[PDB]
This record gives structure tokens, sequence and C-alpha cells, in this order.
RNA sequence: GCUUUACUGCAGGCUGUCGCUGAGGACUCUCACUCCGGGAGGAGGACACCGAUAGCCGGGCA
RNA sequence: ACUCGUACGGUCACUGAAUCCUGCCCAGUGCAGGUAUCUGAACACCUCGUACAAGAGGACGAAGGACCUGUCAACGGCGGG
RNA sequence: CGCACGGAGGCGAAGAACCACAGAUUUCCGAAUGAGAAUCUCUAACAAUUGCUUCGCGCAAUGAGGAACCCCGAGAACUGAAACAUCUCAGUAUCGGGAGGAACAGAAAACGCAACGUGAUGUCGUUAGUAACCGCGAGUGAACGCGAUACAGCCCAAAC
């Protein structure tokens, strides 16, 4: 047969790619050697069109300009702080270590000075719970519990841009231009309305899929789709 | 369409190509231009 | 490096090269890796010196082993250039041999013996 | 008696064993921060350079080369093959490691010819050479009675036409009776059975 | 051309084993090696990656 | 490549606005988890064999399979008497 | 005073034309090399990679072409087997790299008519469709030797 789209997806050809030229900045935490005696003012409120969730523009003290991921609450005029010494106050990044247990957190990294990789997306927040020398318990958006370096930076709050999922994009249009801005093909096509070449559930006279949908995990690419390594499937049970 | 310099030289001797065996040639071999290139008929380079 | 099992000190490289110097203008010296292994072979060696910056290590690596079962004494020096300069060569040497002594008999003694102690 | 090269050679026959296998253990380190082809000064094993051909004079350069190791890397047939053709993990390549990364050296120096080369080990992933190589076109070499037939215009690009000593080898032609039937004098001669 | 529990094979995935690979049937360490850090340094660690081989799955492909 | 992205994410599929709903079946097939025991290759190891080798057998036993469980908004099924 | 027999005119005994050898000139693009460009342009140039080095592009090298031949790598399928998978077509077609006027090979860790024998290597004739391979099917297929051609033997590493 031919390749599915799947499979044309990993060329990383133009309708595959995200439009990267159009996107702001690659929001990372700021690099201090130690001190702390590093803030800034908030200067903008910028939208981020990478992650439709709005982005805040800071002025530091030595004189750099850089975009932040913005947590709630956080306006022009506010004073950020970056650093060990740094206030527990919302927006306010420091390291897992000094900040106290039960505080709702963003932008965590997963090794220590890598700029922040968990709970980024809109309105979400990871939960710092357990302390130790060794070990700093963080619960992830998904309910994953978490075992991190307590050298880990993060910033305080929740991110912005909460309850964007709430409502509904009405029409296909709406579903269009968000997409314009992100690294997906649309509209998606099932593959039980395709032709037997073109994917494992094509073909026949009725559109229904030719073998059980759950795949293996074994499964090469180009036959691996549907659900895949499905523990279970359905609602009920 | 905007001509380079190379490309006026070239359509200039393509042009000049196109003019006809002197009456001479005729009288000195006692007895055809067979690149005759009109501009619709026919088609030039580039 | 891999040879080298003991650091000796600034003050007794300058002794070991002085030594060295009014060796070849007295007695008879060998200059060269290749004339340093067949003098401690042949027992004809009294002293032998050894580079500390050779690479490849190769080339010099089998005579402190090789002096060890043959009573030899040896002596590191940190510089190549040096033992040249000092066994009267325009270049360099991996190793040198003092094949006999000569109005240096007493110092050489006193450099086997100094080195001995320094393991 | 013993020359003091055959102490290198001695060490040599077991580079896992001895001062070696610390020396190498170090090397390495530098070795895989270091380029493909890089030119070294001083040869790694003096003996067998020597051997080989080299000599501490003008226009006699030694370089180290990196090649990869394993089988070929051979990408999966596009169209329609017989299942004897359909192969790709077995498959490996005609010319040794070796002989590759002479090839990578001769590149990298386009002014000079290969007269050998020698291997100075491997980790898991790689293996080195040194690659002696000469300049057919100083004075130092030209006069050289024992090199200055590599100056002749017929030992142009002698690698890229096997005429190497690991290309020799490569090409079968090292029995001068039984088993090379099929590879003197050339392969190609041969119809390519070799 | 297309399908599959047709025949035969080939990629790919999983898994054991050998090499890289080191010190004191479960374990400790650090020095290779990997990743994070601008750096200092941190995490991991003889595993993983990679090379080789073996068993299983394998119309994704011939 | 996705990705200047991080689960309110994005990948892989099915169904196809709203409204009222979406029953029963896990035997087969698929996927997934488990597993006393059974089966399960090669290297190393042991026995036999060979002044060596081929080779024969053994011991150990990974994934996988047997076996057990979960799962149908998973492929599907929902009859005769 | 070309092909090319015209008109006008000119050159040639100051020996032209014509031919041989040697030299001068030899635009631009082109390996194309200061940089860019559909043969042009912009403000001193071995660009790039190398060797030597007075460490300065100072002295050198490479690049690209050529009818096929040659050498080193990558390597099909139609086809044959009256199907087809091993096999065959075939190491062929085609592809990558490279030399020369020819290439390659070459002075035995050879042969093994087993010898009290031969004596570097190509090649030609033969050995022979022999030995050997092979769903032991279809097919595949040498060598030693011999008769010829031409003949040529040497240099390092190490010992000292
Ligand atoms: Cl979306
Ligand atoms: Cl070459
Ligand atoms: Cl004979
Ligand atoms: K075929
Ligand atoms: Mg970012
Ligand atoms: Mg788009
Ligand atoms: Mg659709
Ligand atoms: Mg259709
Ligand atoms: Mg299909
Ligand atoms: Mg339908
Ligand atoms: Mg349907
Ligand atoms: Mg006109
Ligand atoms: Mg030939
Ligand atoms: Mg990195
Ligand atoms: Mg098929
Ligand atoms: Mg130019
Ligand atoms: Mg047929
Ligand atoms: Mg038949
Ligand atoms: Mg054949
Ligand atoms: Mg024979
Ligand atoms: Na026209
Ligand atoms: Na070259
Ligand atoms: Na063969
Ligand atoms: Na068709
Ligand atoms: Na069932
Ligand atoms: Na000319
Ligand atoms: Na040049
Ligand atoms: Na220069
Ligand atoms: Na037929
Ligand atoms: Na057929
Ligand atoms: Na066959
Ligand atoms: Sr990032
Ligand atoms: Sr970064
Ligand atoms: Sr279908
Ligand atoms: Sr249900
Ligand atoms: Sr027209
Ligand atoms: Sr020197
Ligand atoms: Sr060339
Ligand atoms: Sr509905
Ligand atoms: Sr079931
Ligand atoms: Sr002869």
């Amino acid at each position: 047969g031919r390749r599915i789209q799947g499979q044309r997806r990993g060329r990383g050809t133009s309708t595959f790619r995200a439009p990267s030229h159009r996107y702001k900045a690659d929001l990372e935490h700021r690099k201090v050697e130690d001190g702390d005696v590093i803030a800034g003012t908030v200067v903008d409120i910028e939208h981020d069109p990478a992650r439709s969730a709005p982005v805040a523009a800071v002025e530091f003290e030595d004189g750099d300009r850089r975009l932040i991921l913005a947590p709630e609450g956080v306006g022009v005029g506010d004073e950020l702080q970056v650093g060990v010494s740094a206030e527990i106050a919302p927006g306010n990044t420091l390291p897992l270590a000094e900040i106290p247990e039960g505080v709702p957190v963003c932008n965590v990294e997963s090794s220590p000075g890598d700029g922040g990789k968990f709970a980024r997306a809109s309105g979400v927040n990871a939960q710092l719970l357990t302390h130790d020398r060794n070990v700093a318990v963080v619960k992830l958006p998904s309910g994953e519990m978490k075992r991190l370096d307590p050298q880990c930076r993060a910033t305080i709050g929740v991110v912005a841009g909460g309850g964007r999922t709430d409502k509904p994009f009405v029409k296909a249009g709406n579903k269009h231009h968000k997409m314009k801005a992100r690294g997906t093909k649309w509209p998606n096509v099932r593959g039980v309305a395709m032709n037997a070449v073109d994917h494992p559930f094509g073909g026949g006279g009725r559109q229904h899929p030719g073998k059980p949908k759950s795949i293996s995990r074994n499964a090469p690419p180009g036959r691996k789709v549907g659900d895949i390594a499905s523990k279970r499937t359905g609602r009920g049970g | 369409g905007k001509k380079s310099k190379a490309t006026k030289k070239r359509l200039a001797k393509l042009d000049n190509q196109n003019s006809r065996v002197p009456a001479w040639v005729m009288l000195k071999t006692d007895r055809r231009n067979h690149k005759r290139r009109h501009w619709r008929r026919n088609d030039t380079d580039e | 490096p891999v040879y080298v099992d003991f650091d000796v000190p600034a003050d007794l490289e300058d002794d070991a090269l002085e030594a060295l110097e009014v060796a070849r203008d007295t007695g008879a010296v060998k200059k060269g890796t290749n004339e340093t292994t067949k003098s401690i072979e042949r027992g004809s060696a009294e002293l032998v010196f050894v580079a500390e910056d050779v690479q490849p290590e190769e080339i010099v690596m089998h005579i402190p082993e090789l002096a060890d079962e043959k009573g030899v004494p040896f002596i590191f020096v940190e510089q190549q250039d040096d033992l040249g300069h000092a066994a009267g060569l325009e270049v360099g040497s991996a190793a040198a041999a003092v094949t006999d002594a000569g109005e240096a008999d007493a110092d050489v003694e006193d450099i086997a013996d100094k080195v001995e102690e320094l393991r | 008696a013993r020359s003091a090269y055959s102490y290198i050679r001695d060490a040599w026959k077991n580079p896992g064993d001895g001062q070696l296998a610390e020396l190498q253990w170090q090397r390495q380190q530098e070795w895989r921060n270091e380029g493909a082809v890089e030119r070294i000064e001083r040869p790694t094993r003096l003996d067998k350079a020597r051997s080989q051909g080299y000599k501490a004079k003008q226009g006699v350069i030694v370089a180290r080369v990196s090649v990869r190791k394993g089988s070929a890397r051979k990408r999966r047939h596009k169209a329609g093959r017989r299942s004897k053709r359909q192969g790709v993990t077995r498959i490996t390549r005609r010319k040794d490691i070796q002989r590759v990364a002479e090839e990578r050296a001769s590149r990298t120096f386009p002014n000079l010819r290969v007269l050998n080369s020698y291997s100075v080990g491997q980790d898991g992933r790689q293996k080195w050479h040194e690659v002696i190589l000469i300049d057919p076109n100083h004075p130092a070499i030209q006069n050289d009675d024992d090199l200055s037939w590599i100056c002749a215009d017929d030992q142009a690009d002698r690698v890229f036409r096997g005429l190497t000593g690991a290309g020799r080898r490569n090409r079968g032609l090292s029995g001068k009776g039984k088993g090379s039937e099929k590879t003197r004098p050339s392969l190609r001669s041969n119809g390519g059975k070799g």
C-alpha cells in the first residue's frame, strides 16, 4: 500500500510543521548564579500564539527584556523575583526546596536548570506535597506523583488563561483558525473512510475496521493505528 | 519581462541571424537561409 | 605519567642535568631511547634518564621495569628538550644514559642514592 | 640485543593488558572528542610505523582516522526484489574498516598519497587507524631512495585503486597459489568473482 | 493493484547473550559512557546508547 | 517532525449538531495485566565424544505461549428447541 | 584574397598564396579559484582542502576533460528453470570513486604430473565442459601441468 498519514508526519514537511516564524518566545526560567538579587517589573501582557494563553513581558534589573510564562493574577507594575531567597508570592520563581508544601506551582523543571517542562498549559498546576533532603514530590496535572530534585525551579501560582477548554468551538471555522497556529494537519479523515491502500482500516463495501482496533505495542509504523496498546476499551465494566 | 544586458545581446544576435543570404553569394556560388526565425511561428531560447 | 611512580623535586633535577652535562665532556653518554635500552640490556648504563613529556608514552614505557631487573638506577626529567640540551643535542631526547661517568662518579652515586630514598 | 622498538611491539600484542590498558582507556577519551581525521605529529606505534615505511622526515605525515564499527549502513529495497536480495541487517561491505579509514585520510589530504596504515584500537562503537601519508612533491621525498617510488604518476590516488597494502590483502591477493584463481591480476578481470 | 490465520521472506518492536565494561542471586561504589547545568557542578551509571547474535511478534513491506 | 509545544497538552482511532437514550454477552479473535506450575533460543557452565574439533545429552531459563484475570463507545454476537 | 565561379578593390619578384616546424596574440562563461551572476557585475584575491614553511599564499599540490580500454567500491530486474522461492539471467545493466598511455599483477609462508621434480607476473593455445557446484533440477564451472609470447630482478624494517 501507500504510507499512512502518521508516516507522512515524521518527514516534517510544511503541512505538518508548526508556524515557528510566527511564535514569540521560548518561555524558560532566567539564569542566576546565586544570591537571588534579580527582580523585575512587568511591562506588558501579551498573547502567545504557541499556547493560546497569555504571556507576561518583564524588564529585569540588569536591563534584560524577556517574556515569562504568566501565572494568574500577574499584572503591569507588579514586581517578580527570581532566585533562592525570593518571596513566596504568586509569579515568583524559586527552587522546590524553598517553596512551602501545599502550594500550587507551575512551569516545573525536570532536571535543575532546564528552564521548565511540566505544568505549562492554560489553567493547569502542579501541587508540591512532600519535602526531603533528597526528594520533592510534586503532583502533576495528570494526577501522577512525580519524584523530583528539590533544586528544580518552579513558578508559584496556576498558569493563566484558565477555563479555555470550557467553551465549545461551535463551528469548524473556529477550529480552523486555532489549527493554523499549531503543528497539526486538520481536518481529520477517518481511516475507515479511506481505501485499503491508504490505511489498515480502509476498504470494504460499508465502513467498519477490518480487524480489532486494539493494536500491540510491538506493531510497526504503518500498522500502529486505532487503539494503541489499550489496557481496556469502552466506558462500562 | 525585464531583459538583462547579456539576454539583450543574445536577442540582438538572433535578430541579426535573421537577415537574408546576400545577393552576391547567389552569383558567387552560382545558385536558402535554413535559420529563418519568426517571432510568432518560432520560439527562441530562455 | 603511567610509567612515573614518583615525583622528582626541581632541585634534584637541576643536579641530575648538571651531572649529565659534565658526563659528555669527560666520560661517555648514550643519547636516544634505542641506545638507552641497549645500554641497560648490555649492563653498561650507570644512570638512565627519562623524560616525562613523551607523547606517545609507548616509546619510554619500558625503561622503569627493565631498569629494575637489571639494577640500573633511573631518574625522571620533566622536559624532553632539557634532556637533549644536557646530552649536547640541538633536538630533544626522550631518554639518555650515562655509560660510565667521569669526574661526576661521586655526584651520580649520590643521585642514585637520593632516588632510592624517594622510593 | 633487543631494540627499544621491540617493546612497543610487545606491548601492542595485548592492548587490554599492562600499562597500555590504562593508556588506551585515557587516550580514547580524548580521541572520542577529536574529529574524523586528526593529523598527529608522532605515531602512536613507532615500531609498526617504521616497519611500514615511516621516516622522521619532511613530507611524511601521519593521521588518526575513526570509522564506525559493524556491518553495512544499508537502505531497504524500494522496489521488487527476490527474497535473496531483500536483506538489510546481515549485509556487510566488501572493503574492511581499515581501507575506509585510509580513503577518508587521503581525501583530507588531496596532495598526499597513502603509504600504509595500522590499527590503534577500538571502543564499543568505532575503530581507530593511523595512516602514514607521503608528499610526492617535496624534494625531501623525491631524493629518498627508499620512498621516491611513490612520486611516480601511476601512483596517483593509489588508495582509491586498491594499490595500498590493506588494499591488496582485502582484494585476496595474499596467496600466490590455491585460492587466488579469481583474485590475481585483478578482481575486475576475473569478472568480479573474487 | 488490493486482502488475509496462503507459501516464503524482509524491515520494525520486545527480550536474553557478547563487546564497550570499571572498583568493593542479591547489593554497594565511580572511573568509562549518557543526560542536565554558561560554569562551578548536578543526575544517572557499568545500566542505558551503540556494534554483534539468539528467541518471539511481525501483510508495515517484497 | 511534533516542539519558541508539556496533560486545559498532542498523538492514535471511532462516532458525527442539539434533544431522549445508548440493554445483554469476555466463549472465539484482538489488546492489556498476572502467573505456582508447564513450555521457551543462543552465550557461558556440566557430562559423553574427539590427544583437539565436529556432534550427542544435561543444567539454567528471558520475552513469548500454555494457564488465570480485565476489557465491547475492541473485532463482533444477541439463535434452534 | 577559405567553403563560394559576385562587384569594387587589393596583395605578390621587398618572392605572396600554400605546406612544415617554432613563436606572438588569444574577449567572456567554463574545474572556474576574490565575491556574487542564465556568459554579466561588484570592491585586491591559489576560493576550498592540503604539504613545506623564511608561518607571508612565500614555495608547491589537488579539482576538470578524454573514444573506449583499466583499477577500486555499490549492485537490479525482465529472463531461464516451460509455474516458482535456492539456482539462473549476473557480479551483467546501471550507479559512486580513481589512474595511465596502457592499467592491474609480480620475485613464493608458491606448486604437489609426490619428485633425485618445477621455479616472479600477465597473456595466448591446450589441459576441459575435465575436477568441483547444483530444488544433485535447469544450469554452473576452475586449477596444477604443458606448448607459446616476453623475460629481470630488487628495496626496506630489525640486529650491529
Ligand atoms: Cl484543539
Ligand atoms: Cl592515495
Ligand atoms: Cl611441475
Ligand atoms: K528472479
Ligand atoms: Mg518555552
Ligand atoms: Mg498549517
Ligand atoms: Mg472525520
Ligand atoms: Mg471510498
Ligand atoms: Mg493494508
Ligand atoms: Mg456508518
Ligand atoms: Mg462504522
Ligand atoms: Mg530588421
Ligand atoms: Mg588484466
Ligand atoms: Mg545536549
Ligand atoms: Mg503482498
Ligand atoms: Mg567568480
Ligand atoms: Mg519462467
Ligand atoms: Mg522442474
Ligand atoms: Mg557462475
Ligand atoms: Mg593447483
Ligand atoms: Na515566440
Ligand atoms: Na590523496
Ligand atoms: Na568468492
Ligand atoms: Na491493476
Ligand atoms: Na469474548
Ligand atoms: Na590560439
Ligand atoms: Na593552485
Ligand atoms: Na601561506
Ligand atoms: Na516458462
Ligand atoms: Na505467474
Ligand atoms: Na541450486
Ligand atoms: Sr524548552
Ligand atoms: Sr536551554
Ligand atoms: Sr475496512
Ligand atoms: Sr456498558
Ligand atoms: Sr506559439
Ligand atoms: Sr622534538
Ligand atoms: Sr586526483
Ligand atoms: Sr446526537
Ligand atoms: Sr477475550
Ligand atoms: Sr624468468
